[PDB]
């Protein structure tokens, strides 16, 4: 390498040698909120591990969020990883793999591609605005990709600086905060061994503004240093929760002497916080010299002349000093990667643990088969080539080395996703600059050069020429679903190569972004919302085509269900006249879609737990249960495909000749739909009876699969169909004054306020609603316009919900450009859908029937 | 297995089988495994369960898949390999390749190809498709082929593939397009008669950053430079390598022989006390072409009584003329007026003449109507070139192998070009589809605006 | 009015002399959404007031 | 001790000074803690707004910066077919200032304005005679276990 | 009307609260900011002006008038008081030839002032060309043209359509 | 001239088949003899797409809209509307909308500006006469 | 304000009344001074 690194604590020797050291790394992802502190405490420890990277003083150094719709926006929009090395309270060195996430809700997904390459997340929660939507999701998303989640609390001096709460009272917000951050883990984990408590080190408290971080460790390690016989990790089990001090003994109750005695935390940390603040902000002037001699803190007399802001933030860089009670925490709770490979290769490797590749991806050994994994496609500020970031879990990755690039369509016996390609480079990725290294070994992170043409979204990178047994890694289930649809053509249509090399490189840049052409030539991009499609045609128009492009309205994706059984047992016959297969179509039980999607219900397991997951769960009889052949249009789709086939009448090992094909028509059925070609969802189709030819040249196949999707069509229209809504789940911060503009506002978009609750120790209040996310399109412009900016909204997917309509009327005259009323709003939502599509005009119940 | 015994080959028409564009799946745009479905031409990624090729096979019924990237053909949805020889013009139309043996025979191909429709042409002499404003390309691109060793090069692309390129780098993606235009040109067994450049001009639009467009034309003085230099540039490895096949084909050296004229509004004395300051003295700034630019004498403002026509004409050993030792040229930029004269040193295989049409006056651009009368079949170029070099050369007679001739004003123009057929003797006019056989005799009636010359 | 300006920006959306005074035509604000014309003025905590006003 | 010199140029205060003179011009200041107040509505908005000839309700109205496209002669593409545009509510001009690369064909010199700023939750002492560090009742109470 | 906005801006906070309209509020910094900022601008302007007082379409007319300028300093002043206004009838005589693609070659015009005489001609072609197209867009776009702008125009395109058509003819030929 | 809706709707394979049509008519003329350019053609595909068929003949713009194709409406008498009905069966099944090209109410335009450039050393009554004279050429080419 | 050291500004400088134009007009107001503020964002803008 040699190439010009900026000036750092450490030297790139010692991080090239702790990358080997796989012990000493931590693969850690910095997720929160939206504002809740991440990339200014990412800014912290660069400014700790960069002595010539130095934040301005009226303005925050970001130093990630290096895109220029970040450094516009505000709003972190991609994972910008940083490795540092960063030390420990005892004072060892530690290499940290730091994947600065996104806050806002929309980019969850690119959340997932940090969390899919870390083994823990440090939870960012400002200590003002508490546990908001993101950090629900962040916590549900955390613990169920099997993570060791910590918390940071940030923005600690908003208790301070802005509510200026008592301390005793805020150590209560503070307390609070993390009880509801353990009530959320022990909601979304029936494990209660992960407990979030800052007397176990699991909770951190920071201002990531005035660069305040500490453990209750590291802050015992302030009085460790200044008063010599303390022992400090002892003092740090007594400082926190509800444990007093008592100066007559010198020693820790849990009884309260004098009943106006502080607990050891508002006594020994939160106050000293306070006096140190208020002596900043305060009294500066007349008796700031004297506290700051009582601190040990010496500033110059050039330093003291700051404003109040750049002296609290070097007053408590010189007080607090490095971030080590960041390292504790992430030292002591999350994994090693070594520790951490057997779950993360048990949750996100396909072959799973008990492989024999899955062994050796468990030691985590770098003279191991290469199995890198790769999340994150992050493109060069040209455009034009793309470098793509993610973890070793075996091996290590050479520049110039071959290898092997297993896409996510590969399977052991579809090799052919695979393709060989030369790495180029590769990059110990800081934000602003790129460690070019010759080697990465197992448990590191790293930006592949070479290796982006065959890959899309996620790759196995493996070797060639051995491991021929290596199969991928899971795609990136994500934490919502990408549901916002907007139509991209360009302005000149000449210009549309440029277009389309422009959206395979979106495709590449936002990892839940879907670029579809639809049968009427139509490009369609799928997003989580509006300020992500806003970016991504920012990069669409500017970063890499750089050609005028012409966007549509942005419209969402429905869904199809039904809410009745089939009117007539739906049948149909293969073009052979052979094979004719005969299904209803009913809809599923309530909540049991809810169950399939997130995974409760699993066509991997055998037939005899998931038959009595279906009797018990759901009040089917076993003959129903055992007789389940898919789920719906992916492996995890909320329909089902049963057979109600007795014996008797079907032949089963002839009906299991054809199994494999019906439930590929079923599973393409239910991925289109009749209605406008959108998923069907919520849907039980039962195969009550089917014909099947004898010989295998007359079944099967090219007969089958399209008869199996003529069968699915024709039962799901016969059923009742209707389409379903995505509904946003809305999270409003208002002012308290400003709840009942938040009602008005949604109250003109068809959204139902589920709760106005107060924020516990803020002045602010959340209304969580429930919006249509075809009615959700300048929703958070219309609240922040409406309430002068003091509202501000999140808005996430949550459910599908039945449209208030009958999409199957005819009956319904629909004048093209006015917004419809509710009752027909289904049959506005189903034509102009199909206009789009590009369909017929109107899809009849006995389109696919074989007697019209 | 039931390879070689497909029942769904007969479902394939070659007529929808269109090779000549962004080989991406035309739902999820990707290039990675990419087939073209053989019953309709669309392409879809390829392979597999729940991919856009088995999806398509089964809600088409369109069950033949050619893998684009592999060249193996696939019946989907069970899917198997097709094995048939029949199915071989398909990837031959897709990926033409040509062996040395049929790269020597290559200009020895008197009997006229077939396409699949019932459409003869010549190999190379195969009309290029015409986008919105684009005939200057497509002259362009048809008078670099018909050039034998820059299409002998392009017909391999193993001469090109395993050079090094920097890792950003879009320039040579002209070099790879250029390589699959001219193996789709010189294909002998296509399934048209005439092959579309637009892949290969979205490279042109791609590299030279919006200059050479497709909706609105260029010069082709102007693209046939930028593209000789680009195609010099990107098949240099990470470097200037310094001969290339452009410079080995069209590359000459001239000597430059500037001379400052001292200052015309001097008196005698210090003008002729101003030669011996050696700044006003002769040069040499020995240089290297790729195509000499012939200046016309302008349109001469007033008919005359001889050749009763408006349309002026020069011989073409007038405006050859320049690059003689003796003949000196008027340069004239601000404070100075030079006396550039030339000489050339290394003739070029392939020599390049860029007659100068279009200059711009006070107020508008202005197309020189000129007819340079040149022979087509011999040109001794010996005495354009010092006696220091005439011993060198051994041949320096030029046969004319390519004519493009730019016809109307310089707004609402077109292009067209006279290309000798090698193995025959014959000229075709190639407007861009049109494939015209002119005559031997009026080709040096045209506006002959470049001209590419062949050594023997 | 409102209903109608309304649907205007719908439709809209898809199908010498010295003068000393700005005219009202010059105005901007004319809008017919009460979310944007009853504009829910800034209660900054009950304590913060608007520059100038008494 | 508070100014440069006799040349005026540097002045340096003691924060009771700027305290006072804080509240002496109190009648000057709006007491926006934020710059919330102004999403759609700061210079970056209205540059937007300018750019995509586009005029915020409460805000300055330009020329147009580039020649619009007519919408009446736009010929009825495939794209702009108005039988495929589900209309819910009308897409303002707030919403093409607010996403201007997602609502608006051609934003050309456009400024992507900056998002939310997280709500400083100040709370004004009306009081003196209070502790600074004190449980204001615009707090909302925090319920023990 | 700055100064009047900042009026308006101001006195709608003045005249709030107990303090109704009337003559009585002077916050004058906005106005008096605004003044100053145009004297800024005007200050060198009047400097300007002041140091210059207190100190010690028609390109064939402008082009015939210079060749016959630059004709007429290299003649010796004992041939010049005859020739002048010959060589001018010769200049409208080349225009006249060019204008009606006959030949022009006078022999017994030297050919330096031949020269510069056809290197006039060239001149006033380019311009007449462009003039003639220039004001043909005029007219046919529909700007406001009197009679012998539209009877010149139409001659001059009679003369160039017929260049043109004379070129179709021999390029028939 | 036209309203969007009343123009050629661009749809993609009404595009296509109008640019085949015309190089369908094209491939037919040697282009020494005659050439047909596009950019001086019209090509109005009527299909199930777009329900208008638009033609500009003789400096009339006419616009046939069939009964069964968007119409939906009674209709009274209006002026350049011509009723086509069929001959055998006297049903009203198409509405021809009729207008004035542009050219040619640009050329009645340029008529009124060359009677007012060359008006000049005229007579008020010749003035007015040519007015007239255009006026009656105008009016009574193009009634409707 | 936020301030406690700086570098002193002419009075020219230092428009009194340049944030309030920059707020909302408030409401409640005519015409003439609602598009005064307009005016006033217009050539803040067109200064900007
Ligand atoms: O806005 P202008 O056209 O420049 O006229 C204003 C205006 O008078 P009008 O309302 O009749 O237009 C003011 O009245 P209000 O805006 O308060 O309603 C008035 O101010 P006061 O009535 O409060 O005195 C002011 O008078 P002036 O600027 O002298 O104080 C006067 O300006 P004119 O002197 O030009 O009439
Ligand atoms: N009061 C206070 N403000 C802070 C603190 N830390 C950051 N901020 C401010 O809060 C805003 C949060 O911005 P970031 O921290 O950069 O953003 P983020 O938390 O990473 O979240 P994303 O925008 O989704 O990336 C910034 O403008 C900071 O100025 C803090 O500790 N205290
Ligand atoms: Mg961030
Ligand atoms: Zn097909």
């Amino acid at each position: 390498m040699e190439q010009t690194l900026p000036v750092t604590v450490y030297e790139m020797d010692f991080l090239a040698d702790l990358m080997d050291n796989s012990e000493l790394i931590r693969n850690v992802t910095l997720c929160g909120h939206l504002h809740h502190g991440k990339t200014c405490f990412v800014d912290c420890l660069i400014e700790q591990t960069h002595p010539e990277i130095r934040k301005r003083y009226d303005q925050d150094l970001c130093y990630t969020d290096i895109l220029f719709t970040e450094q516009e926006r505000g709003v972190g929009i991609k994972s910008t990883p940083v490795t540092v090395v960063l030390p420990d309270t005892k004072g060892k060195s530690y290499l940290f793999n730091i994947m600065d996430t996104p806050g806002h809700v929309n980019f969850s997904d690119e959340v997932t591609a940090g969390l899919r390459i870390s083994d823990g997340v440090v939870l960012f929660i400002d200590a003002a605005e508490g546990v908001m939507l993101n950090t629900e999701r962040l916590i549900k998303h955390a613990v169920q990709e099997r993570l060791a989640v910590t918390v940071c609390i940030n923005k600690i001096d908003r208790l301070i600086l802005e509510l200026k709460l008592p301390p005793t009272d805020a150590y209560y917000k503070l307390r609070h905060i993390v009880d509801e951050v353990n009530g959320l883990i022990s909601m979304y984990s029936t494990d209660e061994n992960l407990i979030l408590s800052p007397l176990l080190g699991n909770v951190c408290f920071s201002s990531s503004q005035y660069s305040i971080c500490f453990t209750l460790g590291s802050f015992a390690k302030i009085y460790a240093d200044t008063f010599g016989d303390i022992n400090y990790q002892e003092f740090a089990k007594r400082l926190w929760g509800d444990i007093y001090f008592n100066p007559k003994t010198r020693k820790f109750t849990k009884k309260a002497p004098t009943s106006s005695s502080q607990r050891s935390f508002v006594e020994f940390i939160l106050e000293p916080l306070y006096k140190i603040l208020a002596q900043v902000v305060g009294d500066v002037d007349t008796s700031l010299p004297r506290t700051l001699d009582e601190l040990g803190i010496h500033l110059t007399k050039e330093e003291l002349k700051l404003n109040i802001r750049p002296l609290l933030r070097l007053v408590c860089k010189k007080f607090f000093g490095e971030f080590t009670g960041f390292v504790d925490m992430c030292v002591q709770h999350i994994p090693s990667p070594k520790v951490g490979a057997k779950p993360k290769i048990e949750h996100t490797y396909t072959g799973g643990v008990d492989s024999d590749l899955g062994e050796a991806m468990s030691d985590c050994d770098p003279d191991g088969p290469l199995m890198c994994h790769t999340t994150k496609m992050y493109s060069t500020d040209d455009g034009v080539q793309f470098h793509a970031f993610g973890r070793v879990l075996s091996g290590t990755i050479h520049a110039g080395q071959p290898v092997k690039v297993l896409g996510e369509n590969y399977t052991l016996e579809d090799e052919e996703d695979s393709q060989i390609c030369t790495v180029g480079r590769l990059w110990i990725s800081v934000a602003r600059y790129h460690i070019e290294v010759n080697r990465v070994p197992a448990g590191n992170w790293v930006l592949i050069e070479g290796v982006d043409q065959p890959i899309v979204k996620t790759a196995t990178i493996t070797e060639p020429r051995g491991n021929e047994e290596a199969q991928i890694f899971r795609p990136l289930k994500f934490n919502t679903t990408s549901v916002i649809k907007i139509a991209v053509e360009p302005v000149n249509p000449s210009e549309l190569p440029k277009m389309l090399d422009g959206l395979r490189k979106v495709n590449k840049s936002y990892p839940s972004l879907t670029t579809k052409v639809e049968e009427s030539g139509e490009h369609v991009i799928l997003g989580t919302g509006e300020l992500y499609l806003d970016c991504v045609m920012h990069d669409l128009r500017k970063m890499y085509s750089e050609i005028d492009i012409k966007v549509a309205d942005p419209v969402v994706t429905f869904c199809e269900t039904v809410v009745e059984t089939s009117s007539l047992k739906c049948f149909a016959e293969t073009p052979n006249k052979k094979n004719k297969i005969t299904m209803i179509a009913e809809p599923l039980e309530k909540g049991l879609a809810e169950d399939i999607e997130n995974e409760v219900v699993q066509i991997t397991w055998n037939r005899k737990k998931l038959g009595e997951f279906f009797q018990t769960k759901y009040d089917w009889d076993l003959l129903a249960a055992r007789s389940i052949w898919a789920f719906g249009p992916d492996a995890t789709g909320p329909n089902i495909l049963v057979d109600d086939t007795l014996p008797s009448e079907v032949d089963k090992a002839l009906l299991g000749s054809v199994k494999d094909s019906i439930v590929q028509g079923f599973q393409w059925g239910t991925r289109e739909g009749p209605l406008c070609d959108e998923l069907i969802r919520n849907v039980k189709f039962k195969i009550l009876d089917a014909v099947v030819a004898q010989e295998p040249l007359h079944r099967g196949g090219g007969q089958i699969i399209p008869t199996a999707r003529r069968v699915v069509y024709s039962a799901f229209l016969m059923a009742t169909p209707r389409l379903m809504e995505p509904y946003y789940f809305v999270e409003v911060q208002a002012p308290a004054d400003c709840v009942s503009a938040v009602y008005t506002v949604l109250a003109r978009r068809r959204g139902h306020v589920t709760q106005d609750a107060p924020i516990p120790g803020s002045p602010l209040y959340t209304i969580k609603a429930f919006i249509p996310a075809i009615d959700s399109f300048g929703f958070e412009t219309d609240l922040r316009t409406h309430t002068q900016g003091q509202a501000f909204s999140l808005s996430v997917f949550h459910h599908w919900q039945i449209v208030p309509g009958d999409p199957l009327d005819k009956s319904i005259v629909i004048r093209p450009l006015e917004p419809q009323p509710a009752p027909h709003l289904a049959r506005e939502f189903m034509i102009k859908t199909r206009r789009r599509k590009g369909l017929s005009e109107d899809v009849s119940i006995s389109k696919f029937f074989d007697d019209p | 297995r039931r390879s070689r015994h497909c029942p769904y080959l007969d479902t394939i028409n070659r007529s929808v089988l269109d090779f000549d564009f962004e080989k991406l799946c035309s739902i999820s745009l990707s290039h990675i495994n990419a087939y073209a479905c053989l019953v309709c031409g669309k392409y879809f990624q390829g392979r597999g369960l729940k991919s856009h090729a088995y999806i398509h096979s089964v809600q088409f019924s369109h069950h033949v898949f050619l893998n684009l990237h592999t060249l193996k053909f696939y019946c989907l949805p069970d899917n198997y390999e097709i094995i048939d020889s029949s199915l071989e013009d398909i990837t031959y139309v897709l990926k033409p390749t040509f062996t040395k043996q049929q790269i020597a025979n290559l200009d020895k191909q008197a009997k006229l190809s077939r396409a699949y429709d019932g459409t003869t042409y010549l190999p190379g002499i195969v009309g290029l498709n015409n986008i919105k404003a684009n005939d200057y390309a497509n002259a362009v691109l048809q008078a670099l082929s018909n050039v034998p060793p820059l299409r002998n090069y392009f017909l391999e692309e193993d001469n090109y593939k395993n050079i090094k390129r920097p890792p950003g780098d879009i320039m040579f993606l002209l070099v790879q397009r250029f390589g699959e235009l001219m193996r789709k040109l010189w294909n002998p067994r296509n399934f048209k008669a005439h092959v579309s450049p637009h892949e290969m001009l979205q490279a042109v639009v791609l590299c030279s950053k919006k200059t050479f467009q497709i909706t609105k034309q260029g010069d082709g003085v102007d693209f046939l430079s930028w593209f000789l230099n680009a195609l010099h540039s990107a098949l240099g490895g990470t470097k200037k390598k310094k001969k290339t096949i452009v410079t080995d084909v069209f590359q000459g050296s001239m000597r430059i022989f500037t001379k400052k004229l001292p200052h015309p509004d001097l008196p005698a004395e210090e003008k002729e006390q101003l030669l011996h300051n050696d700044e006003y003295q002769e040069t040499m700034v020995e240089s290297t072409f790729m195509y000499l630019t012939l200046d016309l004498p302008t349109a001469p403002l007033y008919k005359d009584e001889k050749e009763q026509l408006i349309i002026p004409q020069v011989p073409l050993f007038n405006i050859l003329a320049k690059f003689n030792g003796i003949t000196e040229k008027e340069y004239k930029t601000y404070k100075e007026n030079f006396l550039k004269r030339f000489q050339l040193t290394k003739l070029p295989p392939y020599l390049i003449f860029c007659i100068k049409r279009f200059t711009k006056n006070n107020f508008f651009v202005e197309k020189n109507p000129t007819i340079v009368n040149f022979p087509i079949t011999n040109v001794d170029l010996r005495e354009y070139l010092s006696e220091e070099v005439q011993a060198v050369h051994k041949n320096t007679t030029y046969d004319l192998i390519a004519n493009i001739v730019h016809d109307g004003k310089p707004s609402e123009g077109s292009y067209r070009i006279h290309v000798l057929h090698h193995g025959t003797g014959k000229w075709y006019e190639l407007q861009d589809l049109q494939v015209t056989d002119i005559l031997p005799q009026m080709i040096t009636l045209s506006e002959a605006y470049i001209q590419i010359w062949k050594r023997r | 009015k409102d209903k109608s300006k309304e649907l205007h920006a719908i439709k809209e959306r898809y199908l010498r002399k010295f003068v000393f005074e700005w005219d009202a035509s010059e105005d901007t604000s004319i809008d017919y959404n009460p979310l944007y014309k009853e504009r829910h003025q800034v209660q900054l905590l009950g304590r913060g007031f608007i520059a100038g006003i008494d | 001790k508070y100014v440069n010199g006799s040349t005026y140029q540097r002045w340096q205060f003691t924060l009771p000074m700027m305290s006072t003179l804080y509240r002496l011009a109190n009648q000057l200041l709006t007491d926006l803690v934020d710059d919330n107040y102004f999403y759609l509505f700061d210079l970056k908005a209205f540059f937007t707004s300018k750019a995509l000839n586009m005029a915020i309700p409460g805000g300055p109205k330009f020329e147009p910066l580039v020649r619009d496209i007519n919408l009446q002669d736009e010929d009825w593409n495939e794209f702009n077919d108005i039988n495929k545009i589900i209309i819910r509510q009308p897409i303002r001009t707030e919403y093409k200032i607010a996403f201007p690369y997602l609502y608006n064909n051609l934003p050309h010199h456009v400024h992507l304005t900056w998002y939310h700023t997280p709500n400083v939750v100040f709370i004004k002492t009306e009081d003196p005679d209070l502790p600074a560090f004190y449980f204001d009742p615009l707090i909302n109470p925090i319920s023990h276990r | 009307r700055m100064c009047k906005d900042l009026k308006h801006l101001i006195y709608y906070r003045f005249n709030t609260g107990p303090v109704g309209k009337g003559p009585g509020c002077g916050f004058w910094a906005a106005g008096w900011r605004v003044w100053l900022f145009f004297m800024r601008g005007i200050t060198p302007l009047l400097e300007r002006w002041l140091g210059n007082l207190l100190a010690r379409s028609h390109f064939d007319l402008e082009l015939r008038a210079a060749v016959m300028h630059d004709i007429l300093d290299m003649m010796p002043e004992g041939i010049k008081q005859n020739k002048a206004r010959t060589i001018l009838q010769h200049l409208s005589e080349a225009w006249r030839c060019w204008k009606a693609n006959i030949p022009w070659k006078v022999p017994g015009l030297p050919t330096p002032i031949e020269n510069m005489i056809l290197r006039y001609v060239k001149a006033k072609a380019d311009w007449w060309t462009n003039t003639a197209h220039y004001n043909r867009e005029r007219i046919r776009r529909g700007a406001t043209v009197d009679k012998t702008v539209c009877k010149k125009n139409l001659g001059r395109l009679t003369r160039l359509y017929l260049k043109a058509e004379q070129e179709r003819q021999h390029n028939y030929l | 001239c036209w309203p969007r809706d009343a123009r050629m709707r661009l749809m993609k394979h009404d595009v296509n088949l109008g640019r085949a049509v015309f190089w369908d008519i094209k491939n037919r003329l040697p282009r020494s003899v005659t050439t047909v350019q596009w950019e001086n053609s019209f090509v109005s595909v009527y299909s199930k797409d777009n329900p208008n068929l638009l033609f500009n003949m003789c400096g009339f713009e006419c616009r046939i809209l069939p009964k069964c194709r968007t119409s939906y409406e009674e209709f009274t008498h209006k002026d350049g509307v011509w009723n086509l009905q069929n001959e055998v069966t006297k049903e009203r099944t198409a509405q021809c909308f009729l207008r004035v090209d542009d050219e040619s109410m640009q050329r009645f335009h340029n008529r009124v500006r060359q009677i007012l450039m060359a008006s000049g050393s005229t007579t008020f009554t010749k003035i007015v006469n040519k007015w007239n004279t255009a006026l009656i050429g105008l009016m009574t080419y193009f009634r409707e | 304000f936020n301030l406690r050291s700086g570098r002193t500004r002419r009075a020219l400088d230092i428009p009194l009344v340049k944030n309030w134009y920059r707020e909302h007009c408030p409401a409640g107001q005519p015409v003439k001074v609602r598009v005064s503020y307009q005016k006033l964002l217009k050539y803040y803008v067109l200064n900007a």
